[PDB]
Formats: structure tokens, C-alpha cells, sequence
């Protein structure tokens, strides 16, 4: 699950 | 010294509200009789909740603090319609009703924690329903106990004639804006997670909001809530919103929720990944787990873009859909490595951005 | 290989009932045994101590066989499907394929031969009774069971058949509840202890309608049938205390009062009693009850009630939770307290009915 | 504090 930005 | 006599049903809802935020003093409520009014205050040092009860019977001014939960349980345990008589007497408060008598310990009112004076820089009123909608629409996207403290809260943004709320935990985001009738200055603060939960429960029609540089206050009927703001800089929502989605899918909110709820059952318990295949007028949702079990749901939708696969944390999707209590939903896709924007198809008040797996 | 096609509403209530004993430990125990035989699907769930079997008549084409599937996933699937869905099950590989509309699921299986099997046993006592009676007997005493006492035998409920009565007893050493109810049949003398979990699952099989409860009790087991559902449990080993012998030898002092007024008096006093020990004090005098409580905080509460009492005066202390428990169970209008002295237990009863007695020991 | 039966 990836972080934004 | 302090004395008042009041009906139990006058005290129940206020005692309950001010106990919400709950050192020994912090387990106490500040009680203040003044100007024909009893004030009840509860605090956790970050925020405080104050309730006012008009006193129509003989009373005497003064103040003390009493254990919140014992004082509430006493008044709640009393019979419907009871006359509760309170009076301070040295280190004890006496509560009396019929042949029921109670003696509570006190802590001095001078000791009770004060939130320091501050100045309002922004003021407006709005209906309670709108404050609810704004919080309900985005609350679930707040990070829980992230070391990024600035995410364990909700952004409140005033811009033009709109009040807007933003919430994100880094993986997903929710933004809601609602029109409020007065031109407002640009101002952007973070209310802590707890304050948001407390302010949400006082809605239960005009709310008056005052916002300083490190404080927010909400007046609602006979209640005044105040909170510290979270320090730091919240992410810009303008910048998480997919740059220009080319692919628009429409489907029934309930049919989509339920397809996903069913697929979710056989997704990884840890990671909760489901896969979406979009094709002309069709959505295939699949899930599999380490058990080699798998679920497959096919739905009719309205879609005519290109085909694509994309994976999602199904819980993030279910959260969004649960919050969008509507008939049809709008999924706005770009590609398999980019976020999706989800909205109510009939309303652009609230947008949701979820990052792929 | 096993195949059946059935409406969802045929499976909901049964899947739910047999999922009862189902934290996760030994994968097979998280599975339900599925058996198609003789125009019938059987569903069995187990924790090794107890098992519950449900039968569903099959009116559509089916094929005999058996397998096991995860209980909760299989239930959540059928519960998740829309109203009126046709649920078609088949096997291929070591998986079970479930299909309804355009919803398709593939569950992992474990062999049916591996599924744990409660050994055969012989019934020695048999009777039927109405579900409402089994409910009353359990509700009236369940709360007095010991929690996780090393006397395994107190962590259960006594079921006693005597003459034409079924009776339940429960005690944790400090307090006791006994309830007896008639069931219209002449019975032999027998006593067994059903474990905590058995009482839960059994109270839970009572759908609260008309089907009577068929019980069978053996040397180390008990079984209840209702509708097409069958619960079976191991019994707890050991010897339960004799209730005849805990009941106050002859109380001389009888007090009557309103159940609600007395409950709320004690619930209120309880607020300012010691959080740890929960002591309240009772002072009985002609037609009056004073309840007081105090705590390390030097806080105190005092409640005075009008009652019917004409015996001698006395003071007696109680764990107020034990009292509240009894009063909460006696969902009635007036209560009877039967006192002896300050160092002896009290018997509490509904003033209108001697079906259930409660004995609580003083502090 | 609180005695057992027997």
C-alpha cells in the first residue's frame, strides 16, 4: 500500500 | 456557599456532554453557579466542553469540582423527574434527592485547568446539519496514531463562501466543501482527532464557529466547545486529486458496496487487496488469499473508456462507499499506477482519493 | 462428489446456528462438515467439546458426498448474497465452488475423514420440555456460575432431574442460584454438569417459538434436539455442591420490598462503594431498610426505603454486585429477603413464587 | 472480605 506524493 | 436545586433531566444531557473529553482534576467537572446559571465544564487540557443550565429555583453562587462519572451516574441512577439538591460544604459536595443522599469529594475550582485567552480571527455561523455533513464525509480518512501528528486531525479550510474539511492518512484522502453564505477570509487549521469527535457529538440549528491561530470554538445551543489546534502543515488536496482522469465509470452504490463486501471475504486478512477489471460496461472484482481461495463478482456499470486492471485495499473502498450514502457512484480512473477519485455521481460536494496497491 | 443447489434463506439460519462454537486454532475446527445424503444436507460445527448439527431438506437435484469448508467465510458469503439468491455448490480439486448470480467463490477444503468426531454414547435419561422452560431455568441461574475457577466443576451449571421437575443450580462459592420447573413427565433421579460453553450454546438454540425441546442425557454427554437442529456437549467431570445444604437452615427474618426500588437503591449506593471490594451495609429496622456505602475516598451514599419487615433489628454487609445480579434476574414486582443474623447467608426470592431461590453470603 | 459456603 503506497503513500501519496 | 454554592447551592442549586434542579430537575434530573435538566442535568443529564449536559453532564453527559461535558464528560465526553475525559491527573485527578481531569476526572472532575468544574461546577459554577453565577448569574442565575449553573455552568458545567469538562476538560482534557487539549479541549474543553462547557454546558449551561438556567436555574429557576433558589440557588447560591460559588464553585467547586466533583468527579464527573460518579456525579453523572448518581443523577442517571435517580428516578425519572427527581429534584436534585446540591450544596458544597468543606471538602465535600452533598447531593440529595428523596431519601437518597450522597457525599462527593471535591478538588478546588482554582485548581481546575484553564485554557489561555486567545483572539478570534475568523467568525461565521452555519447550520448544524452542514457541520455534520462536513465531518461525516471525511472523518474516516484521518490517520489514527501516526507519528505525523498533523494527520491525526482534520483540516478545516475557509475559502470564499465555502467551508471545507480535509482528512488523509497518507494512503487515502477525503475532501468535502459546502457553501456557507458569507464571504470568508482564507484560513486553514487542523483540529485534533478528539476535538473532531467531540464537536461531532454536540450536533445531536445554527452553530457559531470562531477560529483563532491556535484555537477553534464552537457555540451550539447552551454549549461552548473549544479546542487547541494541531501544529504543522496539512497536505494540499488540490495536489492529490488525480491530474486529469480520462476514465469514468458509473455504477449503483449498493451493488458496488456489496460486490466488494463479498469479494473482501476471500482477500488477504492483512493487506485486503482486490482487483478491478474495467471493460466496456462491466466491472470484474476479484480477490484471492494465501489459502488459494478466491471470489469473483461481475457487475454491469456505465463505462466506455479503455480497459485496465487496478488493485485496491478493499477496506479503503468500502469506507468511501459506506460514507457516500447515495444511489450511484462515480469512479474516476487514470491508469493502473495512479490514484482513483470516487464521488457521488449526483453531487460534487465531496471527493475521495484512494491510492492503488 | 458432492453437489447441491439451494435457496439462500434455506441456509442462513442453519449456517448461523452451527457456527456457534466458532481464537482460531487447529484449522479443521474453523471448518464446518458438509454432508449430502438421503435428500438431506447436514452441517456440523465443533470445538471438540461440543458439536451442533443442522439438517436441510434438499428439494433440488443434488449428489451425495462430503467435505469441510471454512465456517465463517461460507456463512458470510451466503449472508452477503442478495435476498432470494440460488446457491449452487460443487467440488473440483480440493476446493468448493459456490455460485449465485454472477458471484463466484472458491473455498479451500479439508478432508471430511479428518473432521473431529464426538464418540458414540448412550442416553440414560430422556424427556421433552418447552423452550421457554429451558430459557427460564438458564436465565435464572447462569449468572452465578464461577468464571474460571480451578474447581472446573463450578465453571458449569448443574442440571438435575427429580420427580417431575428439571432443576438448574449454579454457584461460585459465594453465592448460589437454584431454579426448578415442572415439565409434565415423571423422571428418574439424575445430576450432571453442563459446561459454560454448553449453556451458552443451548440458550442460543432456543429460537423462542413452538417447537419443543427434546433432551437426552448420558453418563458424560447431553443432547438437545429442536426443529432440525441438534446440540451435543460433553459433561464436566466431578461433583457439584448440594443446594439443599447451602439454603439457610431456617431464616427467622422476612423482609419484603419493591424489586425496582430496591435495585435502584443498591445500584445508586454501589457508585460510592469500594471499587475493589464493593461493600455496602444493610440496617434493617421496623418497616425500613437503610442501605449505606463508603469508599477509600471517604465519600458515602445513604438510601432509606419503606419495606415490610417486623423482625428484630440487624446490620449485615454484602457485595452489592451479588445483590444487584440477583435482583436483575428476578424480573418481578416484590422481593423477599430471608435473614438469620449478620454472619449468615441471606435467601432472596420473588415474593410471589418459590420457583427460584438465591443465597448470597455476607461480607 | 467475602466468605465461601461451608
Amino acid at each position: 500500500q503506497l503513500n501519496l506524493f | 456557599h454554592m447551592k442549586f436545586t434542579v430537575e434530573r433531566e435538566h442535568l443529564l444531557k449536559p453532564l453527559q456532554q461535558v464528560s465526553g473529553p475525559l491527573l485527578p482534576i481531569l476526572g472532575n467537572l468544574l461546577l459554577q453557579v453565577a448569574d442565575g446559571t449553573l455552568s458545567l465544564t469538562g476538560t482534557d487540557l487539549e479541549m474543553e466542553m462547557v454546558a449551561r443550565v438556567a436555574l429557576v429555583q433558589p440557588h447560591e453562587p460559588g464553585a467547586t469540582t466533583v468527579p464527573a462519572r460518579k456525579f453523572f451516574d448518581i443523577c442517571r441512577g435517580l428516578p425519572e423527574g427527581a429534584e436534585i439538591a446540591v450544596q458544597l460544604e468543606g471538602e465535600r459536595m452533598l447531593v440529595r434527592s428523596g431519601r437518597s443522599r450522597f457525599s462527593l469529594s471535591t478538588l478546588p475550582a482554582a485548581d481546575f485547568p484553564n485554557l489561555d485567552d486567545w483572539q478570534s480571527e475568523v467568525e461565521f455561523t452555519l447550520p448544524q446539519a452542514t457541520m455534520k455533513r462536513l465531518i461525516e464525509a471525511t472523518q474516516f480518512s484521518m490517520a489514527h496514531q501516526d507519528v505525523r501528528y498533523y494527520l491525526n486531525g482534520m483540516l478545516f479550510e475557509t475559502e470564499g463562501e465555502e467551508l471545507r474539511t480535509v482528512a488523509t492518512d497518507g494512503h487515502r484522502l477525503a475532501v468535502c466543501s459546502m457553501p456557507i453564505g458569507q464571504s470568508l477570509p482564507s484560513h486553514s487549521v487542523i483540529v485534533p482527532r478528539k476535538g473532531v469527535i467531540e464537536l461531532m457529538r454536540m450536533l445531536d440549528n445554527p452553530l457559531r464557529v470562531q477560529i483563532g491561530s491556535n484555537n477553534i470554538r464552537a457555540h451550539v445551543g447552551d454549549f461552548i466547545f473549544t479546542s487547541k489546534l494541531v501544529d504543522g502543515r496539512f497536505p494540499d488536496y488540490r495536489r492529490v486529486l488525480p491530474k486529469n482522469p480520462d476514465k469514468h465509470l458509473e455504477a449503483g452504490c449498493d451493488l458496488l458496496k456489496q460486490a466488494f463486501a463479498r469479494a473482501a471475504i476471500l482477500s488477504n486478512e492483512k493487506f485486503r487487496g482486490v482487483r478491478l477489471y474495467v471493460s466496456e460496461n462491466q466491472l470484474k472484482i476479484t480477490a484471492n488469499n494465501p489459502e488459494q481461495e478466491e471470489a469473483e463478482e461481475i457487475l454491469d456499470v456505465t463505462y466506455s473508456g479503455a480497459e485496465m486492471e487496478i488493485g485496491f485495499n478493499v477496506s479503503y473502498v468500502l469506507d468511501v462507499l459506506n460514507a457516500l450514502k447515495c444511489e450511484n457512484v462515480r469512479m474516476m480512473l487514470t491508469d493502473s499506477v495512479s490514484s482513483v477519485q470516487i464521488e457521488d455521481a449526483a453531487s460534487q460536494s465531496a471527493a475521495y482519493v484512494v491510492m492503488p496497491m
